[PDB]
């Protein structure tokens, strides 16, 4: 894709993950990112929130310890890039 | 002074106009902020100008400078076709604007 | 049909124009509110009228009615001047405006 | 504006309210300022949208006589409204 880039967990806790990305160059900076997280299986839905586009990090709280999750960062549109996801067990 | 403000309002009129095309669905941060900042400046300056100047002359001159900057920028920064029609329309515009300032 | 909502996009252009004059630098609530709301009506009405119509002929007639409506409702409501000279330079300005927008 | 009352007060905060006018008189913002009626230093100030006719003043020292004033955007309306009030 183009943005976002390099989605990693900076810090983690049994219940909470702190994730970060490379927004890219100034001209690639978007107005917001929408961030999805749920059990990497999907017992019912997923959980979702958005973050102002000027932020490269987001904290995800209220997870079940021991469980593998999938965490996806989207751009406003599909014009920019494919939505980069990672798996992480808490 | 009121006239000076109008020119800058017209200037910012085009800077948000061209920044809005360079924003996507209002999605690119930097162009989105520029459009947003250029509109709030454009409106503000216009609103303050309209206190001391006829709305008819304020609007038309504001719109004019925006239309003129739009083509001056269009021609220079986008290789836009420079017609003899386009030049005479920029002359009528300038004559219109200069003219109105001269009957203050 | 999109032509008529382009006409109306153009009437609401004059509405916020006059409402903005009445707001006295955007300080009187209601004329201030009309100015804002009557703006995004104009812009919305446009983007729909423009969907169908040529962007050039759309804006040309949009801002034409905007600029002339302001000039007319001005000399009427705010008893703004009616000089032989002012009516002339306004004509050169609006044709230059209409002109450059009808070329793009 | 007119009719600057203190509708409610606690030792540390006042709820003030005023008469916006009607329709033609409504301004887009009010600017309220409050300070000790005495040694003052500066005054704290804030602004409320002109559609709102109440305001809350918080972080007052209990027992101290404060003065509250409500400005229109410009002079050309109906002057500032001022009151004194001990908390
Ligand atoms: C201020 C008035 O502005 C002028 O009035 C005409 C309004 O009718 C326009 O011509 C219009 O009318 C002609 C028909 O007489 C058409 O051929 C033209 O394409 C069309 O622009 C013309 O450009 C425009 O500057
Ligand atoms: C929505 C954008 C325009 C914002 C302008 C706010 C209106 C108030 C302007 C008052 C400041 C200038 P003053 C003290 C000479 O009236
Ligand atoms: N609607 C317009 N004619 N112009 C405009 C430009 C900038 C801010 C708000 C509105």
């Amino acid at each position: 894709s183009s943005v976002p880039t390099k989605l990693e967990v900076v810090a983690a806790t049994p219940t909470s993950l702190l994730i970060s990305w490379d927004a890219g160059h100034w001209w690639e900076w978007v107005t917001y990112y929408r961030i999805t997280y749920g059990e990497t299986g999907g017992n019912s839905p997923v959980q979702e929130f958005t973050v102002p586009g000027y932020s490269s990090t987001a904290t995800i709280s209220g997870l079940k310890p021991g469980v593998d999750y999938t965490i996806t960062v989207y751009a406003p549109t599909s014009d920019y890039g494919s939505p980069i996801s990672i798996n992480y067990r808490t | 002074m009121a006239w000076l403000i109008l020119i800058i309002a017209g200037i910012f009129e085009v800077v948000w106009a061209i920044a809005l095309k360079y924003s996507n669905g209002f999605t690119r941060l930097i162009p989105s902020m520029i459009t947003l900042i250029g509109m709030l400046i454009s409106f503000y300056l216009l609103s303050q100008a309209t206190k001391t100047l006829p709305i008819g002359t304020a609007y038309a001159i504001w719109t004019g400078i925006g239309a003129l900057g739009a083509v001056i920028c269009g021609i220079i920064f986008f290789k836009e076709p420079l017609t003899a029609l386009r030049i005479v329309f920029m002359i009528l515009l300038l004559t219109g604007i200069i003219g109105l300032k001269a009957t203050s």
